[PDB]
């Protein structure tokens, strides 16, 4: 307390200093999206505002007299107008093709720069940019499943040399199916963490849209954007939202959604080659999927995430009880035997609830009795709401 | 509807004008009223009358997509109207069920759930008008949801005379019209 | 549901038969060992409350004086199978004046399994498989014999078979300890060692059952004093 | 005839109809049975006691025979069928073996009857659990409990119904040889067990007793109220 | 020609939002007023004196054109007026992007240096120069009307003390929505993440919404309340879109508690306004499956669900990992009924002839809602008769109104 008076004097002087420092340094405000003044190259911006002129985005439609020395280009300037223009002197004639987006000026509308194809911002955000914090070491009881998943979606990209030499075309699709909590998305999250190619996450509910032809359109732009990369991965979590089997119920039952599935089926295996995309589908209801989608060439590998066995459940218990402050003699083999048909999600809850019984008792170490009570609360007491009994019939 | 006027007054007028009466009594102020009866019995007439007499803004929520631009450009959930209701407090939010499941009764639940304890501003009452009370969802019929249910029976011989007297005042009537006989000539009729 | 009881999976599995097999993993662990000196049957009672009398939990059943059965899974379902076994036996004795072979007794009980149906069945016919695995053990002309039965009606002679919740763990331990030429005392001791390691509780003379069928001797239920003698070692 | 498999195996290996029947037991009134030295005791919570209800007709404690009686917990209509079926077999056993039925035998038959309804076409399982008490021919007190699956066990003291878990926890801690030394102490143990879930008190307690070489005796409310005062009196001196 | 190659990794904005910016002063430890804290604070003060002297010297000999007020005054000149509000379509390069004006016309413009490049994502609202349409700022999007509706601005006045009889129910909900925030050390020392989700189920009027009101009263996290019937939309895909947007707002306001009250109403109620039938509801359900436990990493978002019909829910929705705890809310017993009656009559002025014991057995299946409705109506009877004291006759006439008719 003898320094309480001296603390506030230097604290207030400090707070006055930051307020003083920010006065000369600047960076106050940001509501208009202003960068800190240390990054202001105002000399270049003034030149940029003059030397670099703005360019209107237009789409080339038809090239007239491409063979001759006077090739005229018809452009569609979005909602503005249509113009027959010629190329600029700084762009090669072979760099502009019909149907591609171009940048045109506001005076003579001459094409100045070819542009990337238009892609829905929603589809762009569907690509993964921060890899998840899940590795293959966090998945227990899925050894054989994981090798099959890696050798299709991870190995060919990592070491492509061992497939071209033998004339091998690796499978370009994997379907992960199993009851909820079995680890379908967990293994996919492990794939994204390890993969170095582009990973796109698609949820089947994201492909359901208000207007007619959107879900097919978003699939088209999804694969169009995936094809602009040397290697790509598309994850379709809960494909059964749009992957349901086609049917005719008199009325237009699920006609629009079926078209979205048909477009996805067309991109996977149609007239045109798909590219270097390896798709990954996860669903807890594989019985509802369309037969054409469940066909090799679209879903070549069908990896089943069945309920873990005794060895697998013991492995999952160790994974989730790795960081627990457990006792010395916790019989995890016994715990795995007390939940015969239990998902890995239940085992995680058992581990979490086991520490909850100890935290409730103000104990810093969870005994084996807490895990025994956790199994009764999770595996037994919560067995009324278990999704396993109904979903094993679907898988 | 003298009995109905008194019933709706203690539920919509007293909480707005005199919140201290309920605080002294130790009861929560009413927030949901249900007016049920045959069509044309005056449910909308009374609900509008209270809002006119207590200076409470009267908002009719028909669920029409024509008025959706005024409620808000979002239009995803019906509680977006609460922004306009708070700005005009005290407010009376009225939905009439013309009579799938009833959207008016669905809107009742969404508005009543917000008004339970999740609404900060007070003096926002809500009313439903329905033809029958036995068709209501069990969620609305649950005690504590609707604070008072007011019945609007078809006018009897004396009430029909009062209604006949009210509307005939807007006409050039010859002296000596026996409106009592005319009321007797309309058994089981609405207002 | 839409599915009937007699429905085949796309993999050729009878759905109700496989589901009844999963019921055994919820039952108590039973260990049976076949030895030239006799057949030993061990099972855990799984006491769930101190007030419950352990004597009432009969999971080893005298089928006859020369054959005994250990049960795991749904105990209530095994009563029908046990009663038929105790009726089929003493029916062979009535007609042939001899003790039925252990294989024949297991075969007769096995025929009861899969005799379940929904339509075109007798009023007394069963509706679902028997979710209990049986471990028949006894002595006959072929000497001591141990047979394992499953809800699928598949019976097979086993040198040392463990059924129940810890069947996977106990069977692996059984293979590490079983040799063809050993004594019954080792078989009893080894079964108790394996059981003690797999039980949730602590092994004592009141939460387990031990049965032996020796040649010459009859089916014998191990008492508490007899159980304490072998438990006191391990 | 209706020949349909009501009870079938779930993919996990569970008989859901059996489990659902056990859930109906957990909705019934709490029945408590304590097996003493020379007396066996059945205590049943009377749920809600309407003053206009004839307490004689609504009785969860019924006598299958002169030496065996049981208290149930679950669907009242389902139990009466089991009681009548057991009562008929009590007389059939008596005419054949010329000896009153043992507590094992009537418990075994009821449990076997329960299991038959979990494996028969067109029949749903019985949704009741029974607390069978009585005396054998050698005078040994016996208490048995059956569940809708068809399993039966002998218990020193057990509870079935909505408050079974709490009472059985209470019975695990208080059931000692001293606590069953006399008939009065055995009676008080049931009331202490019943009062753990019964809220109002002795008004919602229906207690019936059976002594060796004696018929089932239903305790009058004044006798129960007399006992409740003793536990209340004994509570003060222990504080 | 070759396509421009961006130097920034990815096309999304920086995840961090609303930081201390340049004022991220270090966490000096300990907080106790002792010498080394004074010593630590002095070092912070010293470097500021060094920083203050250095910055002043540079600006002193900086050209008159290059000044802190001059450069900011210049920045307005480059921005100009008015500042057109557009939409970012694609980030071609670090200083180049495609933007679209409100008229639907796209322009390939240059992003100026002074714009916060870390705030730029496709679909964001950008500020463009009126003449050259160059990106000259990012408009902080105002709070959406949908954001305001979910957010409970004022905490409800119902506390845990106003809940009677739900001791175990209150305790379980605290360890999943209250204890992890107030005392996160208990979980960290134990090595377990808190229980992920919680659902409150039971008969109507048992206190499911009341416990959430108590939770919202004593929480430091943002509380978002959504009724399950609000997730049924009039158009295809907006159901999944609303669920996706609801959990996006929760992620922005982290830590947050999302209360999906009456979750079963999404399926147990069928409306003709919902264009897609049960199939669109299933797609909405699958979207909610992804949000509760899916591919996307979840921040400090706690989910509370309430339903009086838990048997009608999809079991995959309430599976562990999504909803870890299933708290049951039983009908009140004798002890709880008396507590609820004392809770709702505490502010009342009861008469000497009114006994709560008789009112306990008004009905066998009596819930907390019935008890509160009995009291509220009983007071209304006294208000009709112009009285402040509630009599037994007032309560007697109360039971025949709420419980019967
Ligand atoms: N094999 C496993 N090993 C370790 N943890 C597992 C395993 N399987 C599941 N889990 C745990 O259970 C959780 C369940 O989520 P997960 O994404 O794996 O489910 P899912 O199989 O995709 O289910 P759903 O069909 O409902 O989408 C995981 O987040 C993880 O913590
Ligand atoms: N256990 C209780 N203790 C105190 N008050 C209670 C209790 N249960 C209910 N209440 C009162 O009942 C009122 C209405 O009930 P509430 O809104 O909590 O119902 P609920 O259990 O969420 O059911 P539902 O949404 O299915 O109708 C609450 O505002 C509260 O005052
Ligand atoms: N009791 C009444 N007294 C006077 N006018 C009435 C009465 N009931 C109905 N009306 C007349 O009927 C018209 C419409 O009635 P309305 O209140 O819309 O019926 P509802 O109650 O079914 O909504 C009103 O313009 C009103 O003048
Ligand atoms: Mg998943
Ligand atoms: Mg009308
Ligand atoms: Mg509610």
């Amino acid at each position: 307390s003898t320094y309480s008076r001296q603390i506030k004097q230097v604290e207030d002087d400090i707070q006055q200093l930051l307020k003083k420092i920010n006065e000369l340094t600047g960076i106050k405000e940001s509501d208009t999206g202003l960068a800190p003044p240390a990054l202001w190259d105002l000399a270049a911006d003034k030149q940029t505002l003059q030397s670099e002129q703005p360019l209107q985005v237009a789409r080339c439609t038809k090239i007239i007299n491409a063979d001759s020395e006077d090739p005229k280009y018809i452009i569609n300037v979005k909602q503005f107008a249509k113009f027959v223009v010629d190329l600029s002197d700084q762009v090669a004639p072979t760099d502009i093709e019909e149907g591609m987006r171009v940048g045109v000026d506001r005076n003579k509308y001459q094409i100045h720069i070819p542009l990337p194809p238009k892609i829905d911002p929603t589809v762009t955000m569907m690509q993964v940019e921060e890899k998840p914090d899940v590795t293959y070491s966090d998945v227990g009881g899925c050894k054989e499943q994981i090798e099959k998943l890696r050798e299709v979606v991870e190995t060919p990209l990592l070491h492509p040399e061992r497939f071209v030499n033998l004339g091998i075309e690796p499978p370009k699709g994997v379907l992960l199916f199993g009851p909820p909590g079995t680890g379908k998305t967990l293994c996919a999250r492990a794939v994204a963490n390890r993969t170095d190619a582009c990973f796109i996450r698609v949820i089947g509910s994201e492909l359901v849209q208000k207007y007619v032809g959107e879900g097919a359109r978003m699939v088209r732009e999804l694969f169009e954007m995936a094809r602009t990369k040397k290697a790509c991965l598309i994850f379709f979590d809960e494909i059964d939202a749009i992957g349901g089997a086609r049917f005719d119920d008199g009325a237009g039952g699920d006609n629009e959604v079926q078209r979205t599935m048909l477009e996805l089926i067309n991109q996977l295996d149609g007239f045109d080659p798909r590219g270097n995309i390896k798709v990954l589908m996860a669903t807890n209801r594989p019985d509802t999927l369309d037969p054409a989608l469940m066909r090799p060439g679209r879903l070549d590998r069908k990896i089943e995430f069945s309920l873990p066995d005794l060895e697998g459940r013991t492995h999952i218990f160790k994974i989730h009880a790795r960081s627990m402050s457990v006792e010395r003699d916790i019989r995890f083999e016994l715990l795995a035997r007390l939940c015969p048909n239990s998902t890995g999600a239940e085992i995680r809850s058992v581990c979490t609830e086991a520490g909850m019984f100890a935290i409730r008792a103000r104990r810093k170490i969870a005994t084996e009795k807490d895990f025994l009570e956790a199994v009764n609360k999770v595996i037994k007491s919560y067995a009324k709401f278990s999704a396993t009994p109904r979903y094993m019939t679907y898988n | 509807l003298d009995k109905q006027i008194k019933e709706i007054k203690e539920v919509i007028e007293l909480p707005v004008k005199h919140p201290e009466l309920f605080e002294a009594l130790g009861i929560a102020q009413p927030k949901g009223v249900l007016l049920y009866g045959p069509p044309g019995t005056g449910k909308t007439l009374l609900a509008r009358a209270v809002a006119h007499h207590t200076d409470c803004t009267f908002i009719r929520v028909s669920g029409s997509e024509l008025v959706q631009k005024f409620i808000g450009e979002g239009a995803r959930m019906v509680r977006e109207l609460f922004v306009m209701a708070r700005e005009h407090a005290p407010s009376i939010i009225f939905m009439d069920e013309i009579d799938g499941d009833s959207e008016v009764q669905r809107t009742m639940l969404e508005l009543l759930n917000q008004l339970d304890g999740f609404e900060a501003t007070k003096n926002i009452k809500v009313i439903m008008a329905t033809n029958r009370i036995d068709i209501l969802d069990s969620a609305l019929l649950r005690p504590g949801r609707i604070d008072r249910k007011i019945e609007f029976p078809p006018p009897n011989e004396e009430a029909r005379l009062d209604i006949l007297k009210i509307h005939s005042r807007k006409m050039n009537l010859t002296r000596g019209i026996n409106l009592r006989k005319i009321a007797e000539l309309m058994p089981g009729a609405s207002g | 549901y839409d599915r009937g009881v007699n429905t085949f999976s796309p993999e050729g599995r009878l759905f109700q038969v496989e589901y009844a097999i999963e019921a055994i993993k919820l039952g108590s662990t039973a260990i049976g060992i076949q030895t030239s000196e006799g057949v030993c049957l061990a099972v855990e009672k799984r006491i769930t409350s101190p007030l419950m009398e352990p004597s009432s939990i009969e999971k080893i059943v005298e089928i006859d004086a020369h054959i005994g059965c250990a049960m795991s899974g749904l105990i209530a379902d095994a009563k029908t199978l046990i009663d038929k076994a105790r009726v089929e036996t003493q029916n062979h004795w009535f007609t042939y004046n001899e003790t039925m072979t252990v294989e024949s007794v297991t075969q007769a009980v096995s025929n009861l399994a899969l005799q379940f149906g929904e339509e075109d069945a007798d009023p007394g016919a069963m509706s679902r498989p028997f979710g209990v695995a049986l471990l028949f053990g006894g002595v006959d002309e072929k000497g001591p014999q141990l047979f394992h039965m499953d809800p699928s009606g598949t019976f097979v002679q086993c040198d040392a078979r463990a059924i129940g919740s810890a069947s996977e763990g106990a069977q692996s331990s059984l293979q590490e300890v079983y040799h063809k030429s050993m004594t019954l005392k080792e078989a009893i001791k080894s079964s108790l060692i394996i059981l003690k390691q797999v039980m949730e509780e602590k092994l004592n003379a009141t939460n387990i059952e031990l049965a032996t069928v020796q040649p010459g001797q009859n089916f014998h239920m191990f008492t508490k004093e007899e159980l304490e003698e072998v438990i006191k070692d391990i | 005839s209706y020949d349909r498999a009501i009870t079938v195996f779930s993919p996990d290996g569970h008989l859901f109809q059996v489990e659902y029947a056990q859930e109906a037991v957990k909705k019934g009134s709490t029945a408590v049975g304590v097996r003493g030295r020379d007396i066996v005791v059945l205590g049943v919570e009377k749920k809600s006691v309407a003053k206009l209800q004839d307490e004689r007709t609504v009785r969860k404690i019924c006598a299958l025979d002169d030496n065996v009686c049981m208290a149930f917990a679950g669907l009242t209509a389902d139990a009466r069928i089991v009681i009548n079926r057991a009562r008929v077999e009590c007389q059939s056993h008596r005419l054949t073996v010329e000896d009153p039925v043992t507590v094992e035998y009537i418990t075994r038959y009821i449990a076997s009857l329960k299991q038959r309804y979990t494996q028969s076409n067109g029949r749903r399982p019985f949704g009741i659990s029974a607390l069978i008490v009585g005396f054998d021919f050698d005078g040994t007190p016996r208490l048995y409990q059956t569940d809708p699956s068809g399993t039966y066990h002998a218990w020193k003291a057990n509870a079935i119904g909505r408050g079974a878990k709490s009472v059985r926890e209470f019975l695990e801690k208080n059931y000692t040889d001293e606590a069953i030394e006399t008939d009065d102490l055995t009676i008080k143990l049931v009331i202490k067990a019943l009062l753990e879930v019964v809220q109002s008190g002795g008004k919602n307690i229906e207690l019936a007793v059976m002594r060796r070489d004696q018929s089932l005796k239903i305790l009058n409310p004044e006798e129960i109220e007399k006992y409740v005062a003793e536990i209340e009196k004994e509570k003060e001196e222990n504080e | 020609y070759e396509p421009p190659v961006p130097t920034r990794v990815g096309k999304k904005k920086k995840k961090t939002k609303g930081p201390d910016a340049a004022s991220k002063l270090p966490l000096v430890t300990p907080h106790t007023q002792c010498r080394l804290k004074l010593l630590k604070l002095e070092r912070i003060k010293d470097y500021l004196l060094m920083e203050e002297e250095f910055i002043r010297n540079q600006e002193q000999m900086k050209p008159l054109e290059e000044k802190q007020e001059e450069e900011r005054s210049k920045v307005d000149d480059l921005r100009g007026t008015p500042m057109s509000v557009g939409t970012l379509e694609e980030i071609i390069d670090d200083n180049h992007a495609i933007v679209s004006t409100s008229v639907g016309s796209e322009h390939y413009v240059s992003i100026l240096s002074f714009v916060d490049k870390d705030l730029l994502e496709p679909g964001c609202s950008v500020l463009l120069n009126h003449k050259v349409h160059a990106v000259i700022g990012v408009l902080m999007d105002d709070t959406d009307p949908l954001v305001t509706v979910m957010k409970v601005e004022k905490a409800p006045q119902e506390t845990y003390a106003d809940i009677g009889g739900l001791d175990n129910q209150i305790q379980e909900i605290k360890e999943s929505v209250e204890l992890p925030l107030t005392h996160p050390e208990y979980y960290e020392e134990m090595g377990i993440k808190p229980p992920k989700g919680v659902i409150l189920y039971g008969p109507p009027g048992t206190g499911k919404t009341l416990l959430a009101k108590a939770v919202a009263n004593q929480t430091s996290a943002t509380f978002l309340r959504v009724v399950g019937s609000e997730l049924i939309q009039k158009y295809l895909g907006d159901g999944p879109k609303l669920v996706r947007e609801l959990f996006r707002v929760a992620e922005e306001h982290a830590p947050s508690i999302v209360f999906i009250d009456e979750i079963d109403a999404i399926g147990t109620k069928r409306y003709d306004s919902n264009s897609g039938g049960e199939r669109e509801i299933q797609r909405t359900m699958l979207e909610l499956l992804n949000q509760l436990d899916g591919f996307d990493s979840r921040g400090d978002v706690k989910v509370i669900m309430a339903t009086n019909r838990i048997e009608t829910l999809d079991p995959a929705l309430i599976r562990p990992g999504r909803i870890d705890r299933k708290i049951e809310f039983p009908l009140p017993d004798e002890k709880t009924k008396k507590r609820i009656f004392q809770i709702h009559t505490s502010r009342m002025t009861l008469a000497d002839d009114v006994t709560l014991d008789d009112l306990i057995m008004a009905k066998d299946d009596l819930s907390g809602a019935d008890i509160k409705a009995i009291c509220t109506e009983a007071g209304l009877m006294a208000l009709r008769e112009r009285r402040m004291k509630v009599t037994n006759e007032d309560f007697k006439k109360s039971k025949e109104n709420v419980l019967y008719k």
